[PDB]
């Protein structure tokens, strides 16, 4: 992302959706499944929650 | 429901947005973007149907076409997500081990992460270098080297 790589760890029990880069924007669904309201507010904004 | 077909209730022209146009083996296009949606406009800007479209789907009718309704407008595999080929031609297979990374069902498995995923680009004609191919668990490629496959075509991936 130009600067400051984001460090995230996947326990490998869940599949990865986007195999390639495809310029994944903030708020994109990296792994399928239900999403918590806590994560929506932090990234997608106050309106989205 | 096992059916992957999408039905349209009313005659509204499809308005596809947030999609990636990739040329396939036929006149239809394959979308490589996970986030996709459909909109219908018939006589006003108000939409009627939304639905959803997964990655690697093939649309039956082109975008902006006034579909009469009641007919499928997009088709996709309900069990597997195909991975298109950015380079058209022969496929270069790297580090093909027989007896360990080959599973007879030609249709042969690529490799197993637990047992051991080499990445290679599709050849232009026979072996020319032109793209990274990722082989996850239980990934199988049914086309051999030199198959001269066209762009936008994908065999069964066999998800784990």
């Amino acid at each position: 992302d130009g600067s400051d790589p984001y460090e995230e760890m996947i326990p490998k029990w869940r599949q990865l959706n986007v195999f390639e880069g495809e310029r994944v924007e903030r708020g994109d669904v990296i792994s399928d499944g239900p999403e918590a309201p806590h994560d929506i507010l932090r990234l997608r904004g106050v309106h989205a929650v | 429901a096992a059916e992957s077909s999408i039905q349209v209730k009313n005659k509204g022209s499809i308005k596809l947005s947030n999609v990636k146009s990739v040329v396939n083996s036929s006149g239809k296009l394959v979308i490589t973007s996970r986030n996709t949606e459909l909109k219908l406009i018939d006589e006003f800007g108000r939409t009627k149907e939304s639905y959803k479209v997964p990655y690697g789907a093939v649309l039956a009718k082109g975008d902006g076409e006034q579909v009469a309704g009641g007919e499928t407008v997009a088709n996709w595999d309900p069990h597997t997500m195909p991975v298109i080929t950015e380079v058209s031609g022969f496929v270069r297979f790297t580090d093909m081990i027989d007896g360990q990374t080959i599973t007879r069902q030609s249709s042969l498995v690529v490799l197993d992460s637990a047992e051991r995923r080499p990445a290679l680009k599709i050849v232009d004609a026979q072996g020319n270098d032109v793209a990274q191919y990722f082989l996850p668990g239980k990934a199988i490629v049914q086309l051999e080297d030199g198959v001269q496959i066209s762009s936008g075509d994908t065999l069964a991936r066999i998800p784990q």
